[PDB]
């Protein structure tokens, strides 16, 4: 019942930008902690952003703090998530999780740096 | 231990002191089922054996008796009318190293609803198609090890609560972990009642001047009234005298 | 092989201290002037209680196991060089079973005999030593079987088998005894009630 799709892949070089978001449906964002996650070639899969279910306080991890940036939209029940300062280890495909009864992994976004 | 691998492990026949733990100025959502957590280190029950994991912390209350989720579906699941506590607190600054702490990868996906205390292991991939998957992993193989993200920079609800499961259930079985048992001192001469181990009662208690055998408790006399105990603290013998009364 | 069993199987029925009085009491008793199933080196049944009454210069018999079915389906109450193992555990016997020469606890010319008694989901371990020689039987001598431990596990164990000169075994059913108590406490003489008109 809940369907999660990924949009707004693109191309960039090194000092680019882009923007994607993950469309939602069947649950609000605004009870539940909507969660990123990457997969980066010869990788594995790791946590890049997430707001929590109060949305006052959003969190990035260890490589990706300072430059990218979360946000959501409640009226379209949609996050959106912002691409800045990219560097070549960026280079992978992106998801959106949230575990609403159970999970639900969507079909993802490619962006590729280079 | 992780949640493929959570040991139920028999730690039988000594002490686990809870009132130190109380006191250990880290607990958050502790609550204990059935029983209050005050009265846990008196009176204590058998089946005493324990669990323990880092559950990702944002779904601890779906861990509860009668309440699902997706921790209670993939994890670990309570039964109704649970006997036996939870403790959940952080581990920020040990279960977190740099670039993201994937030691304890989890399962994502079982066929069926766990069974409450089931230690689920398998390696099986998920079956969600009518294709069985031909070992190379495609569309519908659905990996089920993925990684909890456990970074320094998570916040309190992504941080992982540590939860060790003292389970208890009844059986015909030992009881064999208990918390401890205050004593006090010991009076002498004196028309006093008494708590000794095992044994209450009033009456006048003095000195001795027998001796027993290494294996007596207490003893009694003649048409059996209790005469005599043993102190368990101070290895020595002592006796009963009743108190005084009459007429006038 | 059978053999009489003179004034055996006498215990402490609780921890309790009496001085100089003939208390009364019945309990899962050993009869006295019954014969035991001797033999000289095997399953046994286990109605309600076993008196076992060994002797052997070394003890080389130090496992005898408990259960139902005696398999994986359970004590192994077992002697080794300087400890003792007792586990409830399903566990195998092959063909030939021997030595080869829930819990856990620390432990001829010699005479170790033993009681063993069942009720209320507890086991107890009752002990005495005997100095004393004798190699043809069980002697002529008294003895009372103090108290070690007490553990419950609920289990109703219908057969036991030993394990490795030789070793004595009786049963235990209820009848009524007499105690004779010292003033140091310990029992000096016993009296079977049903045992004959005079000790009625
Ligand atoms: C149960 O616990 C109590 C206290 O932990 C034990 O009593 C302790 O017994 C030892 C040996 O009797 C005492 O040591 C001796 O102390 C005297 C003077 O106090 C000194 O002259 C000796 O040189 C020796 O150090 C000890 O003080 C005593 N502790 C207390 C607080 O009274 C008792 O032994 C324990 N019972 C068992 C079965 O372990």
């Amino acid at each position: 019942q809940v369907q999660l799709v990924e949009s707004g892949g693109g191309l960039v070089q090194a000092g680019g930008s882009l923007r994607l978001s993950c469309a939602a449906s069947g649950f609000p964002v605004k009870n539940f902690e909507m969660e990123w996650y990457r997969k980066a070639p010869g990788k594995e899969r790791e946590w890049v952003a997430a707001i929590q279910s109060g949305g006052v306080e959003t969190y990035y991890a260890d490589s990706v703090k300072g430059r990218f940036t979360i946000s959501r939209d409640n009226a379209k029940n949609t996050v959106y998530l912002q691409m800045n300062s990219l560097k070549p280890e960026d280079t992978a495909v992106y998801y959106c999780f949230v575990y609403v009864g159970r999970s639900y992994i969507g079909q993802g976004t490619q962006v590729t740096v280079s | 231990a992780s949640v493929y691998a959570w040991n139920r492990k028999r730690i039988s026949n000594c002490v686990a002191d809870y009132s130190v733990l109380y006191n250990s100025a880290s607990f958050s959502t502790f609550k204990c089922y059935g029983v209050s957590p005050t009265k846990l280190n008196d009176l204590c029950f058998t089946n005493v054996y324990a669990d323990s994991f880092v559950i990702r912390g944002d779904e601890v209350r779906q861990i509860a008796p009668g309440q699902t989720g997706k921790i209670a579906d993939y994890n670990y699941k309570l039964p109704d009318d649970f006997t036996g506590c939870v403790i959940a607190w952080n581990s920020n600054n040990l279960d977190s190293k740099v670039g993201g702490n994937y030691n304890y990868l989890y399962r994502l996906f079982r066929k069926s609803n766990l069974k409450p205390f089931e230690r689920d292991i398998s390696t099986e991939i998920y079956q969600a198609g009518s294709t069985p998957c031909n070992g190379v992993e495609g569309f519908n193989c659905y990996f089920p090890l993925q990684s909890y993200g456990f970074q320094p920079t998570n916040g309190v609800g992504y941080q992982p609560y540590r939860v060790v499961v003292l389970s208890f259930e009844l059986l015909h079985a030992p009881a064999t972990v208990c918390g401890p048992k205050k004593s006090t001192n010991l009076v002498k001469n004196k028309c006093v009642n008494f708590n000794f181990n095992g044994l209450t009662g009033t009456g006048v208690l003095t000195e001795s001047n027998k001796k027993f055998l290494p294996f007596q408790q207490f003893g009694r006399d003649i048409a059996d009234t209790t005469d005599a105990v043993r102190d368990p603290q101070t290895l020595e013998i002592l006796d009963i005298t009743p108190c005084s009364f009459g007429g006038v | 092989a059978y053999t009489n069993s003179f004034t055996r199987g006498v215990y402490y029925p609780d921890k309790v201290f009496r001085s100089s009085v003939l208390h009364s009491t019945q309990d899962l008793f050993l009869p006295f002037f019954s014969n035991v199933t001797w033999f000289h080196a095997p399953v046994l049944p286990f109605n309600d209680g076993v008196y076992f009454a060994s002797t052997e210069k070394s003890n080389i018999i130090r496992g005898w196991i408990f259960g139902t079915t005696l398999d994986s389906k359970s004590l192994l109450i077992v002697n080794n060089a300087t400890n003792v193992v007792i586990k409830v555990c399903e566990f195998q016997f092959c063909n030939d079973p021997f030595l080869g020469v829930t819990f856990e606890y620390v432990s001829f010319k010699n005479l170790r005999e033993f009681v063993f008694k069942n009720i209320d989901g507890y086991f107890k371990i009752y002990s005495k030593h005997t100095p004393i020689n004798l190699v043809r039987d069980l002697p002529q001598g008294f003895s009372a079987l103090e108290p070690l431990v007490d553990l419950p596990i609920g289990i109703n164990i219908t057969r036991f088998q030993t394990l490795l000169a030789a070793y004595y075994v009786g049963y235990l059913q209820p009848r009524t005894f007499l105690l004779k108590y010292n003033e140091n406490g310990t029992i000096t003489d016993a009296v079977d009630c049903a045992l004959d008109p005079l000790s009625e």
